[PDB]
């Protein structure tokens, strides 16, 4: 399911902001 | 009217934008507790104003990492937009002011914590729930686009949580008052437009774009665009497809359709009609605009609040000693802040 690929992949956690 | 509305909105924010304020208090007036959040380069501590007995935000920012990672601008637009601003969704700078290390933003602290956090525990909202947000963010863009401001980081870990389960957004690190089109590579990489990775320059519309993101996440519990590496999800931005969850509603779908649009000239926010194709969009159909602008709508819930400087809501982070210095560091480059 695409939930629980999202939920093992490395991005689930706060995103920091880019530059 | 709203025209009337914003007509007095933008003269408010003028005088202030013209006249900034200054050094309204120091650094000794607070207790310093906790760290309430930390990015890159910022760190948010729930502080105590010893005078006052009250609990705020204050949000730190080293001058010389500012000035290492070309955050200059960006910070003296954060501080000089946000101590000009005034909505019911946006937060409220209370005092600034900076010392020999650091520059400081004092705000309401919003004890409610991130939507992010919330969002990630129970695993995705129920379309009523994201629609009550929604609703926000779109009147929150509203006020903020008729002044000339594009925001440039909408996410759920910038938006967070009131008493009331209202939201209030946070992080005006990106925010830039631009008439013509701007063309700095900013955001946050999910919630990035197609025409700012292709570094075509870009306007308000990718505010739009985010909201079309938002909503996406906030109701399918993850990202319309997601991978492990940045370079991964810009690909699938750019690439413009888009799958929606089976459980989304036909309505939820066809407005993210027009917001998550590559096509500036077919974008919702974006056309003729501005920011009415959302409005009367029906997805938005029960929603009561003025009863949200006057926060008198029944919130999906509200956050527990154990005490005045509570941080439950809050994840824990590791604390650091605060930067300081004998002599004073980058003077010139942040005079105004
Ligand atoms: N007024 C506030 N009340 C309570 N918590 C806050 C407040 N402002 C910020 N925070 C928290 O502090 C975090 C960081 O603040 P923010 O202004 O987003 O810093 P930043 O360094 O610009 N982050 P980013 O640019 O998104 O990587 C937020 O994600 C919230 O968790
Ligand atoms: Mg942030
Ligand atoms: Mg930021």
């Amino acid at each position: 399911t695409t939930y629980a690929d999202f939920i093992a992949s490395g991005r689930t956690g706060r995103r920091n902001a880019i530059h | 009217s709203v025209k009337e509305f914003l007509a007095k909105a933008k003269e408010d924010f003028l005088k202030k934008w013209e006249t900034p304020s200054q050094n309204t208090a120091q650094l000794d007036q607070f207790d310093r507790i906790k760290t309430l959040g930390t990015g890159s380069f910022g760190r948010v501590m729930l502080v105590k104003h010893k005078e006052s007995g009250n609990h705020y935000a204050m949000k730190i920012l080293d001058k010389q990492k500012v000035v290492k990672l070309k955050q200059i601008e960006h910070t003296l637009n954060e501080k000089r937009i946000l101590q000009a601003v005034n909505f019911p969704f946006l937060v409220k700078l209370e005092f600034s002011f900076k010392d020999n290390s650091n520059l400081y933003m004092v705000m309401e602290y919003v004890a409610g914590g991130e939507m992010f956090s919330h969002l990630r525990r129970i695993g995705r909202f129920s379309e009523p729930h994201a629609r009550f947000y929604a609703a926000q963010i779109v009147l929150t863009f509203e006020y903020l686009h008729s002044l000339d401001l594009i925001y440039r980081d909408l996410k759920p870990e910038n938006l967070l949580i009131d008493q009331q389960g209202y939201i209030q957004v946070t992080d005006f690190g990106f925010a830039k008052r631009v008439k013509g089109r701007t063309w700095t590579l900013c955001g946050t990489p999910e919630y990035l437009a197609p025409e700012i990775i292709l570094s075509k320059g870009y306007n308000k519309a990718v505010d739009w774009w985010a909201l079309g993101v938002l909503i996406y996440e906030m109701a399918a519990g993850y990202p319309p665009f997601f991978a492990d590496q940045p370079i991964q999800i810009y690909e699938k931005i750019v690439s413009g497809k888009v799958r929606f969850p089976s459980h989304f509603s036909s309505d939820l779908k066809d407005l993210l359709r027009n917001l998550l649009q590559v096509d500036l000239t077919k974008r919702f926010g974006n056309l003729k009609n501005g920011v009415n194709d959302i409005k009367n969009h029906k997805w938005f159909a029960t929603t009561d605009w003025i009863a949200i602008y006057q926060r008198k709508v029944e919130a999906p819930f509200i956050p527990k609040f154990k005490g005045p400087g509570d941080t439950s809501n809050f994840d824990d982070y590791e604390e650091e000693e605060i930067a300081v210095s004998i002599n004073e560091k980058c003077g010139k480059e942040f005079t105004e802040f």
